[PDB]
């Protein structure tokens, strides 16, 4: 865990304490009667983030649930190839609130989303390199509308649209005995 | 574009191949092949090497057979779904906005694909607008009037009366309007001539 | 008691028929995304331990089972809440001037004020609702909900159900509540000769909205 | 080896609930999206589907995990007890509402709305004939006015 200096009030005896779920979140010292906080340590998922192989070889790395501070530490960047070492700094490191985003360059900008970041963050490829932003949710519209004024169509168009729906599965049987025995 | 018929088979594919390639796993047993523990030991640790086996695989089996209980269900839905699209956009006209199509619906197609159906929906789209001058009704004789089936639009000095879906500009006669109080309660109401047809054949006979 | 005793006057020549109406405002709520929680099987059930972890290599796949099965449920609360609320292609937007023929949409429609752009019931909405397990965050924020929220209040408010099934064609919403009283029978001239009144009941039953929803906890 | 297998069971367990959970919500958000298109974007025929009575309009509103719905319906009130007529013979013809329905106050016959009383006069506008007064049941006598 983490150690860290607690701001809470432990009685005179007590000595542990333990959240919602029985799991301790803060100790006290054994000498000096220091009352500390426990935190995990750090951990998270790692995903990448890469236009398809047809497209492009780049990609860019996310670390869920981490302050971008300790992505060095955590990701034995002197432990691996020295192409991880790459994605384990840099000068674009983007901290999102699904994470933080290394490898990709954060704009002031806004598009439709391409590849789901989280938190409204939407990243993608384009010039060559792959950037991350906040996506725009359509463009903006005024309607002019007034209180003496409509709109007629004089025109109109006969659109064909596709519609796709699953219906049914294979009907696949299991043998229980011959998986689970064969012939034993 | 087949993205849902190919989540379908995927998952079916998928899932049906780890149930096999839990077949060839240990669970903590000495080895994942039940005639090679009969045939390197003694009956009464065989059993009990076997009986791991077989905990481990009826779990397995047990999972795959929940996972696919619970996909059989989304399948019915979406079955249950096209069903009611084919009754109530191929055998008929819906007026569901956004259920069959984007538009104002008029018709579908359907069409088969393999563990699924695919769906043409021809709808009506209007096209090119203007913008017109506009109003609840219209004071002939101290009495307001109204459309029948449109709406009063104006191109600018001539009030018509017109559908509210495609421009068709017509007179505004008493038969495309209907009378009904003053022109005094309505708010908006407007100025102009509800032609009646009768009194300018009169006239002329 | 299921219920009142009640007894229709039938009869083969008596017809009733309504002289008034009441604008009723009511609010129907439905859940539409759950939480994205993902758990990483092998710190759950072995940890810190190594050696634990190369027993667990002999379940097999229980680990990628579980978490691609968490994994669908995550990508799939997203879809639903993209499918409701993303049904507008572009974000239509209210007039600054919002003179409505009387209808007052104040309270539904955001006001600049709140730093979120809510509008008074959304605050009420937000105000009343209160080891290898990680919460991830939704594809759109709070913020982003609502503003698909605003753009089809918009478009209602500003061009009816046009913009629903084709360009937004703008509408006098006075005269697009009469296309739909002519829609449930009612001519139109109903609504034009007691335009006051209906805003009126319809603002009250509006407001009557906060006060049933604060209230009342279930 | 028991703890792992306890541990796992749970884990399993939590899936499974959370997978049917997880469909009960999609069919909840599905009702919700259709509910948005046939509500918001239209006006619905569909009998109690807007809330309760005849619908003209829905405001969406968000909510955490959710949507809310605020219906806007026109329910008729004030009725009143009136005669009424399958129809009304004039010269011998059968007369039909073509809009509405016949209804008296007692001393005159006018047809009115389906669901608001604006009573009017009988006039060859606001009917059509069909046949002669031998066949309906309950047909009564009354002029059909003609401006002509």
């Amino acid at each position: 865990g983490v150690l860290t200096e607690s701001n809470k009030k432990f009685l005179p005896f007590q000595q542990f304490g333990r959240d919602i779920a029985d799991t301790t979140d803060a100790v006290r010292d054994p000498q000096t009667l220091e009352i500390l906080d426990i935190t995990p340590c750090s951990f998270g998922g790692v995903s990448v983030i890469t236009p398809g192989t047809n497209t492009s070889n780049q990609v860019a790395v996310l670390y869920q649930d981490v302050n971008c501070t300790e992505v060095p530490v955590a990701i034995h960047a002197d432990q691996l190839t020295p192409t991880w070492r790459v994605y384990s700094t840099g000068s674009n490191v983007f901290q999102t609130r699904a994470g933080c985003l290394i490898g990709a360059e954060h704009v002031n900008n806004s598009y439709e989303c391409d590849i789901p970041i989280g938190a409204g963050i939407c990243a993608s490829y384009q010039t060559q390199s792959i950037i991350a932003y906040t996506m725009s949710l359509g463009a903006e519209n005024s309607v002019a509308y007034s209180n003496n004024s409509i709109a007629i169509p004089t025109n109109f168009t006969i659109s064909v649209t596709t519609e796709i729906l699953p219906v049914s599965m294979t009907k696949t049987s299991v043998d229980c005995t011959m998986y689970i025995c064969g012939d034993s | 574009a087949l993205g849902k018929l190919q989540d379908v088979v995927n998952q079916n594919a998928q899932a049906l191949n780890t149930l096999v390639k839990q077949l060839s796993s240990n669970f903590g047993a000495i080895s994942s092949v039940l005639n090679d523990i009969l045939s390197r030991l003694d009956p009464p640790e065989a059993e009990v090497q076997i009986d791991r086996l077989i905990t481990g695989r009826l779990q397995s089996l047990q999972t795959y057979v929940t996972q696919q209980l619970i996909r059989a269900a989304e399948i019915r839905a979406s079955a249950n779904l096209a069903a009611t699209k084919m009754s109530e956009c191929v055998l008929g006209q819906s007026k569901r906005v956004d259920f069959c199509g984007k538009g104002y619906h008029l018709m579908s197609f359907p069409q088969s694909a393999p563990h699924g159906v695919v769906f043409l929906h021809v709808t009506y789209v209007p096209a090119q607008e203007k913008n017109f001058t506009t109003a609840p009704a219209i004071c002939h004789d101290g009495k307001a009037h109204f459309p029948r089936e449109g709406v009063f639009v104006s191109n600018g000095t001539h009030w018509f009366v017109t559908q509210r879906n495609f421009y068709e500009p017509q007179i505004i006669t008493t038969d495309n309007t209907f009378v009904s109080g003053n022109c005094d309660v309505v708010i908006g109401i407007v100025n102009n001539t509800v032609y009646d047809p009768l009194q300018p054949e009169l006239d002329s006979f | 008691s299921l219920g009142a005793e009640n007894s229709v006057a039938y009869s083969n020549n008596s017809i009733a028929i309504p002289t008034n109406f009441t604008i009723s405002v009511t609010t129907e709520i439905l859940p539409v995304s759950m939480t994205k929680t993902s758990v990483d099987c092998t710190m759950y059930i072995c940890g810190d331990s190594t050696e634990c972890s190369n027993l667990l290599l002999q379940y097999g796949s229980f680990c990628t089972q579980l978490n691609r099965a968490l994994t669908g449920i995550a990508v799939e609360q997203d879809k639903n809440t993209q499918e409701v609320f993303a049904q507008v292609k572009q974000i239509y937007k209210t007039p600054p001037i919002k003179d409505f023929g009387g209808f007052n949409f104040s309270q539904i429609l955001p006001d600049p004020s709140k730093p979120s752009k809510r509008s008074p019931i959304e605050d009420l909405l937000f105000n009343k609702v209160t080891n290898g397990l990680t919460v991830l965050p939704p594809l759109l924020t709070d913020e982003m909900i609502a503003q698909y929220t605003s753009a089809l209040l918009a478009g209602t408010i500003t061009s009816g159900w046009t913009f629903g099934a084709g360009p937004a064609l703008q509408i006098p919403f006075p005269m697009q509540m009469a296309y739909r009283f002519n829609g449930i029978g009612v001519t139109q001239n109903v609504l034009y000769e007691n335009q006051k009144l209906i805003a009126n009941q319809f603002n009250s039953a509006i407001g009557k909205i906060q006060d049933s929803l604060s209230s009342t906890p279930s």
